[PDB]
């Protein structure tokens, strides 16, 4: 008998589910049985991801689509708000418009991954079993896989942790599930990377999966130079949240990282032999492109055609993917160095592969981004700006 | 009378003991098929071990299987009944037989008594399987013809029972 | 080019993959069923609910999901599977364990539709269907596991798969929804399993069952059952397509007939009573007159919006059909003398009517008072409930004269002197062996088929055996291996021992041994 | 309606006048019936499409439809079809609902069921024996 | 008001509620709460799958391992029995032994599967985005892919409706279960063939996805003649249930099929930049694993060393994979035409490259499968018999 | 070689990866936090949960599904 | 172990004998507890793992565990530690059970919580203070 009653049952005893129903109404006291209702839907019906997600955050009015009032509560030292306008040179009608068109609340949003972290260790159990790593090309797999995919890891560990502080400093509900997910994503990239490197370790005696060589890669080589040293302003040179999500994931993540995942390491291992790379890279590809979706929606339908604020947002973007697309050629003109240590594959490895591969990042660029606020860009000098370090 | 028990009794272990002694697959073949005429289907010989024959088949079975794999030659597991004959000859034989058959007892018959002396390890596998079911088709066919057209009491006296016992 | 594509995003949706599956069969000679069957016409027939392997699983593991959240989580946090009433826990052993051999059995009768089918969509559709009936195999395994784990009462529930052979009832339930279906004509499933199975029965034994499961506090059986028959949905469809290729062939619907009265009586002869006598002695609240039950799903809406239907196309009303709604009627309350008489062969603990019970069976079934109420009503005096009485009924109608037979071809029970409900008995003698059959339709079954029906009955595997030797050497038996699973009352004191057994001195006979 | 309720006819009967018309020699052969019969199980998405679709919209086309309460599910009777548009039920939950998902509480049927589009319909309709009424 | 009764829920209604607790007992009535506690287990402890799968079969005591008793109910015209033991020449002590090293009942079986068919969509939707079908050589699409990996799917169905009279006739519970599982996966295989088809029709203007020319191929083309005539012998040749797993699994596709899956079309589409045909072989090879532990299981632990009826079933499979081996070595020599249609690529198209490919699939093969039963295989033998049909 | 290969099934653990994690990080000027703190001490310590992206996920879509099935099925 | 029931000491008192001690002045301060604290939700998994590992062994090798019934979990409070060892619950419900999968039903914890191996532990101890 312990020492503390055993509560009874609403539902099911008999005393107090009977002394309830004596006290339910035998009617409803209103028939509106919609959660939050007044949300303005952007779809034909109101979703349940915009019902769990919208209004969340407690803004008042004197942050735009606020729906409270009066000041905050307890303020910074100074009076730094608890979030405030002051956050962002961007600014809207209402910064709770932006609706994630994958609908991604929390639940939908573990659900897939948990698939893809189930499938993943099945698919690893069987490729090992396969023996499938015996026909990879042992040069592309040592000397280009290991060591330069390896050092990757760094690129997409920064752009994660370029989050934190727009984790904190959002302005809305939507906007900090999307960057939150989007955060995740790139450290799963990062650890995904390290888990393929780890894997080949157990298939292949004397292959090294220490991050030892990898990171004095990332730091040192000039290969990752300029990209180093975008990643690093990203992450810890800016505060402004926009500014950090634009510049990360639709200018430099978008260009030299559309570049590095798909045109060099996944591209290439399907030259090379390499039938494991394929499984990795499909998964941080898929992630770009949900994690697109939303950067598209944020900043194309809601800041750059905002009404009253459209043209003033497209004057910050405008300057910004000025100085971040710099940053990211400059990265790219670095990176195409790793070419001279690749064997040639006419069509891939050469110079008309490589000028190929550049007009389909820059050019798909010029059409997810940069026409959608106003850039102009012309795709052929950025090209040649970048194959300036390619040796013949 | 008194059954012994189920699973465990002197009547398994009597036979068990029998078919301990066989030797060889004529021997064996012989022995299963004159077990199956005697003791299985609704005209076998005896009803005297009803509740025990089945299990008793299963052992004659493993017995003659083990004698086939060690002593006959790997194309005769695939091509003959363990009588010596050829295993597709014997399935074309008994096709035609029941395909000949001029009423659904004469049928019955011819199936039932292949499944006696031919039913595996005597035939391979594959061959019995087939045959068995082009059989089974003439078999089903023929009865299924007129079904319901014969009364009750016309059945009782084409089947052949002695009526012991029907209630008002 | 290497520049230019469309970048839309697009993905395959299952019907757009369905549109080809027909094309994956090729043609050559041996192309064809290794089944008997009597029925050859064509049947190029499409699926009706397009689904391929990967959608197959998207759609089952979302319903499971819901339904082991439901048990894991929530029930089990309210405790609710010890809030049973004890006759319904107990009927709920013999339930789910005995509907679990139809659903693995119907693996069976799907795979050889599956091998019968001449198109690619219905060899696919077959499939899912053969998934389907494993999925209902460990659905009706996870009940008595779950039951296990949180009911009062785990015995019988943990080990029914060994404990129900040494019962009678087990025997006609390999028959009704197993031997019958995977034991005869291919193609003839199609009219067995799916239009009268599937079609006709299914839906009292699972779904209207539900209803009875919650009124008497079990609400594991409804999150599972009405999981199980969602698939249902595609079963029945792809029966129905070999129908009507069956019924545009005049040379294939002239078996159609004889087929589905069989397949109809076959499945009602043993459905009819036991589901009866299990519904209304196994519970405590009834929820409606099992004979109304019977007549709504089976007389009238199965029977008309199947049959009466079909009937524009030559399809005729089962001739069976009045003898079974006489079964309908009065066959579970003779069963129910059967069982309880016999109470120490089964594996669950039976309760006998009480005061309240006897008002509404009477209510209900006039006459029941004065024919099966006076004949419970003896036995509880009797001692029917007491351990130390020596008492035990079927001893009890040996004595009276009310013999019990086993029908050769259906197994199931018949009390001759005592029954209302169809059935008369035929003994024949025929090589040397007598063979006791129960009605018109099962006694043309074994005159013109003996060796489809050599079935081994109770009475001559026990034959001389003295009871409490035949339990305990088929284990039923709790943990302590003395105590019986089966008991006469569903009270938690003075529980029958196989010595209470041994004490009543009851001896198997041969029941044929008199003619 | 009332010829589609659980309890019609006969089903209204107890003790002796159920058993006269239940053994009565006219109910002996099977009659036949132009309903259907759909059963759904009771669930968070289902009991919304019960109260919003199939009681509103749907009785409207179909004056004759019956919805029971039977506890664990819905038991519904109709005469002819029974037709549920899943694109209708996503818009009224607002979450991703097709066919397919419809499927997942579509417990029993007693009809011939088919697909077109995104509608789920059960019908006394014989597909392939009875012959369409018109050309278009 | 509806006609029939509400009924009242004896777990919630007060009046119903205590009526049930006073009749149930105090206490428990027995405190074996392990469902059929009475299993054998193969593993330290008794698993779930086993509980839920074990003696599910009702054998009686006449065929091996079965706990009833008895003749059946009713039995085919002719006196077939519902199950029996002429339904296979291979003979147990029990046929209930065989446990799934996977431990599928259906529920996992249906988890997983699912997690890859809502990862899968996901995947096409970005990678049709991310517009990686550029880079694919042209030819390997048209002329290769397409129309013989089109083929193959041809194989797959036949391998499935190779498992309908298994799935009637086998003789227990959990290999009808491995039986059945195996089956959807081979048609499953046969479906995602034509998913990558009906997906790249999408992508590429006048890339026709009819199974038109991939069915001609398979039914008259001399590349795919020895393989069409072994699947329709496994198929519809043979009811032993045993021989059509073994045939079917352990000896056809684990020769021939993982040649032409693993060997061919997944190991060359990452020689000719074919970034999309590796996720849908992940696929094949995952699922042929997995079937290969429970395969293994069935005939090598359990038949292959039955106590009583090893040697005897040896005499039959080591029978059975002297005639299956002839028809794959056959089919394969048929299957290495395929290789003077393809772009010389050395180490991997040309003879040295096939050879060492030959090397995998029959060295592989005699480590998981021929040493196991005795079986006597000359490696070198079957190679240069294979290379026999390629074209220098 | 192109022939030999240990063929033994392995995945990678959670654990396995979490191992490599506090190398991820690498030293520059501008590597710490922007908000205002009185805390400057030395904090270079692990984390006691060894969980990566994808185990995260599933951990908490295996607690979602179950509590989903309660509400909206039981 | 009754000074880990969830009604211990000052609990038992009702009305003003409450008051006078919840007020008493060396009340007013808390005082060091060498307890921990570990609640689990009731599933189908956690009742069997409360049955068959924390009221047997667990409570053999620590006997001042006490175990109280709050209607959708379980709270337990025992001297020094609590310890449950996943490898052991795997065996125990029949299929796949990783120190993983035993955090979905562990819902709350007063201690210092680490796993080492299969095993999740709760402790009175600070790691990384004391010795
Ligand atoms: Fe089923
Ligand atoms: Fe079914």
């Amino acid at each position: 008998p312990q020492s503390s009653q055993v509560t009874k049952r609403g539902l099911t005893d008999p005393e107090r589910a009977a002394i309830i129903a004596a006290a339910v109404p035998d009617h409803a006291l209103d028939t509106q049985r919609k959660y939050h209702y007044f949300i303005q839907p952007r779809w034909k019906r109101l979703s349940e991801y915009e019902q769990l997600s919208c209004y969340a955050q407690p803004n008042p009015d004197w942050i735009a689509g606020g729906l409270d009032w009066g000041d905050w509560t307890q303020k910074f030292h100074g009076g730094r708000p608890s979030w405030g306008n002051e956050s962002t040179e961007l600014r809207t009608t209402d910064w709770y418009r932006h609706r994630d068109p994958a609908r991604r609340w929390h639940h939908p949003y573990v659900k897939d991954k948990s698939e893809e972290a189930r499938y993943t260790q099945r698919f690893l159990a069987a490729y090992s079993s396969e023996g499938s790593i015996r026909t990879i090309d042992p040069y592309w797999r040592d000397e280009i896989l290991n060591k330069y995919f390896g050092a990757l890891l760094y690129s997409e560990y920064g752009l994660f942790n370029a989050h934190s502080s727009v984790g904190r400093d959002c302005l809305s509900d939507t906007i900090r599930q999307t960057a939150v997910f989007a955060a995740l994503d790139k450290v799963d990239n990062a650890q995904m990377i390290q888990m393929e490197r780890l894997f080949i370790a157990k298939l292949v005696p004397g292959f090294d999966a220490s991050t030892d060589v990898p990171k004095k890669i990332w730091t040192t080589d000039p290969i990752y130079s300029g990209a180093r040293a975008t990643v690093q302003e990203i992450w810890q040179g800016v505060q402004d949240w926009n500014e950090i999500l634009w510049a990360g994931h639709a200018v430099y993540d978008a260009t030299f990282g559309q570049f590095a995942r798909r045109e060099f390491f996944q591209r290439l291992a399907t030259v090379y032999g390499d039938t494991l790379t394929p499984f990795f890279t499909a998964q941080s590809q898929t992630y770009f492109q949900t994690t697109r979706g939303a950067i598209d929606d944020l900043f194309v339908y809601c800041l750059a055609n905002d009404s009253e604020f459209g043209a003033h947002n497209r004057t910050f973007l405008n300057a910004w993917t000025e100085h971040y697309l710099a940053s990211s050629v400059a990265a790219l003109k670095d990176f195409v160095g790793l070419y001279a240590k690749v064997e040639k594959v006419a069509g891939a490895t050469d110079r008309a592969g490589v000028s190929e591969a550049l007009q389909r990042v820059f050019g798909d660029w010029k059409i997810d981004y940069a026409d959608k606020i106003g850039f102009r860009v012309d795709v052929d000098q950025k090209v040649d700006a970048v194959l300036a370090g390619y040796k013949n | 009378a008194k059954r012994e028990p189920i699973h465990d009794n002197s009547i398994r272990t009597e036979w068990e003991a029998k078919i301990a002694k066989l030797t060889s697959v004529d021997q064996a073949t012989k022995f299963i098929q004159d077990f199956r005429l005697a003791y299985t289907s609704p005209f076998r010989k005896s009803y005297d071990i009803d509740v025990d024959y089945q299990y008793i088949e299963r052992k004659i079975e493993e017995k003659l299987s083990v004698l086939k794999t060690e002593k006959l030659p790997v194309a005769d597991l695939i091509t003959k009944a363990t009588t010596g004959e050829d295993a597709a000859a014997v399935e074309a034989t008994w096709i035609a037989k029941i395909k000949a058959a001029k009423s659904k007892y004469e049928a019955e018959r011819i199936h039932i008594e292949f499944r006696q002396l031919y039913k595996p390890p005597v035939l391979p596998v594959n061959v019995f399987l087939r045959t068995d079911a082009a059989l089974g088709t003439v078999l089903m066919e023929i009865r299924n013809t007129d079904y319901y057209g014969t009364p009750l009491e016309g059945l009782r006296k084409e089947r052949g029972v002695k009526v012991l016992h029907l209630q008002a | 080019d290497a520049l230019k594509v469309n970048r839309a995003p697009v993905g395959v949706e299952p019907q757009e993959v369905h549109k080809w599956l027909q094309s994956f069969n090729w043609d050559f000679k041996e192309n064809r069923t290794k089944y008997p069957t009597k029925y050859h016409m064509a049947n190029e027939t499409k699926e009706q609910f397009k689904v391929i392997a990967k959608e197959y699983a998207r759609m089952e593991a979302a319903k499971d999901e819901r339904q082991f959240g439901t048990l894991l989580d929530g029930l089990t946090r309210l405790g609710a599977g010890n809030k049973v009433h004890p006759r319904w826990g107990e009927t709920m052993k013999v339930i789910s364990n005995f509907l679990e051999v139809g659903e693995y059995n119907a693996i069976a009768a799907s795979a050889m539709l599956w091998d019968s089918a001449t198109a690619a969509e219905q060899k696919n559709g077959y499939l899912a269907q053969v998934l389907d009936e494993i999925r209902h195999t460990h659905q009706c395994a996870f009940i008595n596991h779950y039951y296990s784990k949180h009911y009062h009462d785990p015995a019988g529930h943990n080990d029914a798969r060994r404990t129900r052979a040494i019962g009678p009832l087990w025997k006609g339930m390999k028959r009704v929804f197993a031997d019958g279906f995977i034991s005869g004509d291919a193609v003839e499933c199609s009219v067995n399993l799916q239009l009268v199975g599937e079609a006709c029965f299914t839906n009292p034994l699972i779904v209207a069952v539900t209803e009875w499961a919650s009124a008497n506090g079990d609400e594991i059986t409804p999150t599972v059952f009405l999981s199980v028959e969602t698939d249902e949905l595609r079963h029945m469809a792809n029966g129905y397509q070999t129908v009507v290729s069956i019924a545009n062939d005049p040379a294939s619907a002239k078996f159609l007939n004889t087929d589905l009265n069989n397949a109809f009586w076959t499945q009602q002869k043993y459905f009819t009573p036991v589901l009866g006598y299990l519904f209304e002695y196994g519970s405590k609240f009834k929820v409606e007159p099992w004979v109304k039950t019977w007549n709504r799903w089976v007389y009238e809406d199965w029977g008309g919006i199947w049959i009466g239907r079909l009937g524009k196309y030559g399809v005729e009303s089962p001739a069976s059909l009045r003898d079974a709604k006489r079964d309908a009627y009065w066959a579970h309350h003779d069963l129910a003398l059967a069982a309880y008489a016999m109470w120490p062969l089964g594996f669950a603990r039976l309760a006998l009517p009480d005061e309240e019970d006897q008002a509404w069976f009477e209510a209900n079934y006039p006459g029941w008072a004065d024919h099966y109420g006076k004949i419970f009503n003896e036995w509880k005096k009797l001692g029917y409930e007491d351990p130390k009485s020596g008492f035990i009924p079927y001893q009890w109608l040996l004595a009276n004269g009310h013999d019990v037979y086993i029908d050769r071809v259906s197994q199931v029970p018949f009390i001759p002197s005592l029954a209302k409900g169809t059935g008369s008995l035929r003994v024949h003698e025929f090589n040397g062996k007598k063979h006791s059959l129960t009605d018109d339709w099962g006694e043309r079954q074994w005159l013109i088929e003996p060796e489809r029906y050599e079935c081994h009955n109770v009475f001559e595997q026990y034959e001389g055996r003295e009871l409490s030797e035949v339990i305990a050497e088929g284990h039923g038996v709790r943990s302590d291996g003395k105590t019986l699973i089966a008991q006469p009352h569903t009270r938690g004191d003075n529980l029958w021992t196989l010595e209470d057994i041994k004490r009543a001195g009851c001896v198997f006979p041969d029941p044929l041994a008199k003619f | 309606s009332a010829h589609n309720a659980y309890n019609a006819g006969i089903m209204q009967k107890t003790g002796k006048a159920f058993a006269d018309e239940f053994f009565a020699e006219e109910n002996q052969v099977v009659h036949e019936s132009n309903a259907v019969v759909l059963v759904l199980m009771k669930s968070d998405e289902i009991d919304a499409i019960i109260e919003d679709i199939v009681l509103k919209g749907g009785k409207a086309k179909n004056p004759s439809i019956v919805v029971e309460d039977k506890a664990g599910f819905w038991w519904i009777k109709a005469d002819g079809a029974i037709e549920i548009d899943a694109a209708e039920a996503g818009e009224l939950l607002g979450k991703p609902f097709s066919v397919y998902d419809l499927l997942i509480g579509v417990s029993a049927t007693v009809g011939r069921a088919y697909t077109l589009g995104t509608k789920f319909t059960i019908t006394s309709e014989l597909m392939g024996l009875d012959r369409a009424l018109t050309d278009i």
